DNA sequence: GACTAGATCAGAAGCAGTAGAGCATGCATAGTTTT
């Protein structure tokens, strides 16, 4: 129980940064175009 | 002397406003 | 250091571990033209206590308030670090429009990665959400795990499985609880491990746990045969031997 | 009564003052601090020129002119302000109690003689004229010196000296675990020992409740608007004083502050000609008025001379029956006329004779009134006013004359003519029932000005940095729910008996 | 443990939904325009 | 000799109260335009 919280935080971080990178790429490409 | 103010000496302690109190 | 050249700042908070006059002295040392009352020219209004003056400034959307930590960050780094949602306690409409482009409704930003501390701040921001039901939440969790491939985690691996037990003298009888046995702690550990313990023998039950009493195995087999979907018969040894391995052991050896 | 009221707040700092008998109750120290703050706020609102001080005894540190031990003078006698209330606000709770213990200390010995000496010394330093001198002793130890008899005798001698000098001493005893017995020691120290104030008290004194009752109305000392001459004839003249027993209360005028440092700014108005641009003295301008397609020019001195009719004073005109006076002819708030023997000797006797005989004959003295110079005359009626006292012999209606202003022909107005429709007896009876249901007793001090009270609450909140302003209850608002409950079906019957079925008063 | 897990997961799904909404709005509207 | 203390008079500043001017709100009435 003392570690499940951080186990969940890690996955949430991974997914959130993945989505952030996706939006970064989308906006950057559109702004360039 | 009786019923004098403990904050402002020389003045009588005013009773608090009671509004309308129907009989 | 003239990092705060030709700027205006106001302070209306003396309730903090650093007294307001000390803050004024530091401001004057850093070059910010202190002002005792906000006006159209001020670039901020810092107040670490939500007193009446802060509320009055809030009631007018003509300026913005900043948590005193902004000055601490500016002084420690000696740099004009911009505002971020964590510090601000209220924004003008224009600053709100500016933030909405580079920031979501919550503190989490769009164009910059996040760190554990930032996510903690975000998870402390919003208030609450209790608009779901157990089934809906479970379906959401299962969908997330399946999509993002987190099933390898030590826990939540019993989620897809519904588990029944022979804790009642008569099947489907809630008035004959057999509390006071190792089966209770077995089930409690199972459910702690994400197992969906079901007290009613519905057609959707997929896993059944049996102890040393095999008297009612025939009834379970008959019910399984009657049902369109068959549930494998499992013993309490499988879950015990699987807990230490943190994995779902094959049911063939524990049928 | 001339001078300022001086008050010193002595607060004990012994251990017994920092213990709570019950979990949900206030320690004696907290009660004392609350009372001090309440009195400070009341003084700020009511009398801002009075002097207050705060002293502590029983502490470990010391701060006084005489360099005595175990006496900390926290605030010397000075006018009240927000800074002092905030300074006291850091002892208002348990954390405040720890802060007080750290800053000064507690649990040390003391001598009441030294404490009273320091209080007298504080009184001596004041350079203004003090009309009253008072000390309030907040303590819960009925026998401060039971072990030492010499200290008790010294305290008694010092208390006697202070009483001789003209210093009032009051004991505000707080709750004690075993009970407070004034009989032991504090009888001699106290200025006045009431007959009822001799039994053992198991609860805090009744004076704390009055102290915590916040007064938020200005108290103005007696003062005469004018000293005039009442002239029965060209040779018979008496001296009278005019007072105002009813005066409208206004918000304190705003002041103009500079925004960058909150320092006051002074203003000046000047007039300069458009062409030259230079300043024009008041002597380089005239006055104008247009009438009948012409311009009439007058100097300022003549403009003021237009208003000169007679010298200041009251001129007798005759006597009028009180029936001829009318209640709906009110024009301006009435004034009070009283004798004054300072300017003319023998005025009191003639004034008394006139008052007595006017009361006997039921007449009012008609007079011409000119308060100041360059003021056109008005007509006034002096109505006799007898002395009326309440049960406790506190005078409620003073003796003298009531000055009522009478209107001129220009002060009345013409009303549109309206046909009269009288009501049948049944409607009058139903409305009589409605009136009788909502009867109540009225007193002149039964209402408060909501605007002024809210203004003072807001100002206090802004000054002391409170979380939110306190909201005043408006007693002028009708109690609709209670009236509806009391009247019952009377309203419906009256509406049925007086209004047609399709009337719709709202529309 | 059950309460902690459910609360944290709700927390994360809200933020993920908001991020998804903004990315979708960008990719659709701003590309089409 | 020098110096201090008490009493008293005069002038001035502060405060209270009234008067006079100015600023904003609404509507009465009439006029003008539209149909």
């Amino acid at each position: 129980k003392e570690a499940l919280e951080t186990d969940l935080y890690k996955r949430f971080i991974l997914v959130l940064n993945e989505k952030k990178t996706k939006i970064r790429s989308l906006h950057n490409k559109l702004l360039n175009a | 002397c009786p019923g004098e103010s403990l904050i402002n000496p020389g003045f009588k302690s005013k009773k608090p406003a009671g509004g309308v109190d129907f009989d | 250091s003239n990092i705060f050249e030709d700027v205006e700042f106001c302070v209306m908070s003396g309730t903090d571990s650093q007294p307001k006059p000390d803050l004024e002295n530091r401001i004057a040392e850093f070059g910010g033209y202190i002002v005792q009352n906000p006006g159209p020219d001020t670039y901020c209004v810092i107040a670490g206590s939500e007193n009446i003056r802060v509320k009055n400034i809030i009631l007018s959307n003509k300026h913005d308030v900043v948590k005193p930590a902004w000055l601490l960050e500016c002084f420690k780094t000696k740099s004009f670090v911009p505002w971020q949602p964590r510090f601000m306690i209220h924004m003008c409409p224009s600053t709100k429009e500016h933030f909405a482009r580079e920031y979501d409704c919550y503190g989490d930003s769009y164009f910059i990665d996040t760190d554990l501390n930032q996510l903690k701040e975000v998870f402390s921001g919003i208030k609450n959400s209790n608009e779901q039901t157990p089934e809906e939440m479970a379906s959401l969790i299962a969908d997330l795990e399946y999509r993002y491939s987190w099933d390898c985690s030590p826990l939540s691996m019993f989620r897809r499985h519904t588990v029944y037990l022979d804790s009642y003298a008569v099947i489907n009888d809630l008035s004959t609880k057999n509390e006071g046995t190792r089966l209770a702690i077995k089930a409690l550990e199972l459910r702690f491990h994400g197992a969906k313990v079901v007290s009613c023998l519905a057609e959707g039950v997929s896993h059944v746990i049996i102890g040393e009493d095999h008297s009612r195995v025939a009834d379970f087999k008959a019910f399984r045969r009657t049902f369109k979907r068959k549930f494998k018969i499992l013993k309490e040894s499988w879950v015990t031997d699987s807990i230490d391995k943190c994995e779902l052991q094959e049911e063939n050896q524990y049928l | 009564y001339s001078g300022r009221d001086s008050l010193i707040f002595l607060v004990d700092a012994s251990k017994a003052m920092f213990e709570s008998q019950s979990e949900d109750e206030l320690t004696p120290f907290d009660m004392s601090i609350q009372c001090i703050q309440s009195v400070y706020i009341s003084k700020i609102i009511s009398s801002d020129r009075d002097l207050l001080a705060v002293v502590f005894y029983g502490t470990e540190k010391d701060k006084n002119s005489v360099n005595f031990k175990n006496i900390y003078v926290l605030q010397e006698l000075d006018n009240p302000g927000a800074k002092r209330i905030l300074e006291l606000d850091q002892f208002k709770g348990q954390q405040g109690q720890k802060r007080f213990q750290d800053m000064m200390g507690h649990g040390s010995d003391y001598s009441l003689s030294e404490v009273l000496w320091v209080c007298a010394n504080l009184f001596s330093d004041v350079q203004f004229k003090m009309s009253h001198k008072r000390i309030m002793l907040f303590t819960n130890e009925d026998n401060p010196h039971g072990n030492d008899s010499a200290k008790a005798s010294r305290a008694r001698t010092k208390a006697g000296d202070l009483r001789d000098t003209g210093i009032f001493l009051d004991l505000m005893h707080l709750k004690k675990p075993g009970g407070f017995d004034i009989s032991l020691f504090y009888r001699d120290i106290i200025s006045i020992a009431e007959d009822e104030d001799l039994r053992v008290h198991f609860e805090e004194s009744s004076k704390l409740e009055d102290l915590l009752r916040k007064v938020r109305a200005k108290e103005t000392r007696k003062r005469a608007l004018s000293r005039l001459k009442l002239k029965l004839n060209k040779d018979i003249v008496i001296s009278v004083g005019i007072y105002n027993l009813v005066q409208k209360a206004l918000k304190p005028p705003p002041i103009k502050l500079y925004r960058e440092t909150n320092e006051p700014v002074k203003t000046k108005t000047r007039t300069f000609n458009t062409s030259t641009g230079g300043l024009l003295l008041p002597s380089d301008t005239k006055r104008s008025q247009i009438y009948g397609s012409r311009q009439i020019i007058l100097e300022k001195e003549e403009t003021e001379e237009l208003k000169r009719f007679d010298d200041p004073g009251l001129m007798l005109m005759g006597f009028k029956p009180l029936v001829l006076l009318k209640k709906h002819h009110y024009l301006r708030p009435s004034l009070f006329v009283y004798p004054e023997e300072s300017l003319v000797i023998g005025s009191s006797t003639l004034f008394s004779a006139l008052l007595i005989k006017c009361l006997e004959k039921e007449v009012a003295a008609l007079c011409r009134y000119t308060p100041r110079r360059n003021i056109p005359p008005y007509f006034v009626a002096l109505v006799p006013q007898e002395e009326e006292l309440d049960d406790q012999k506190i005078q409620v209606t003073p003796p003298g004359f009531q000055l009522v202003f009478l209107p001129f022909a220009d002060d009345k107005r013409k009303m549109p003519f309206t046909e009269k429709i009288m009501a049948t007896p049944e409607q009058v009876g139903k409305m009589k029932a409605i009136v009788e249901k909502l009867r109540f007793t009225y007193r002149s001090d039964s209402f408060e000005n909501p605007v002024l009270q809210q203004h003072f609450r807001n100002l206090e909140a802004l000054a002391l940095d409170l979380m939110e302003p306190e909201q005043a209850v408006d007693l002028t608002l009708p109690k609709v729910e209670a009236m509806n409950k009391r009247l019952g079906s009377l309203v419906d019957e009256f509406k049925e008996l007086v209004y047609p079925p399709d009337y719709n008063p709202e529309g």
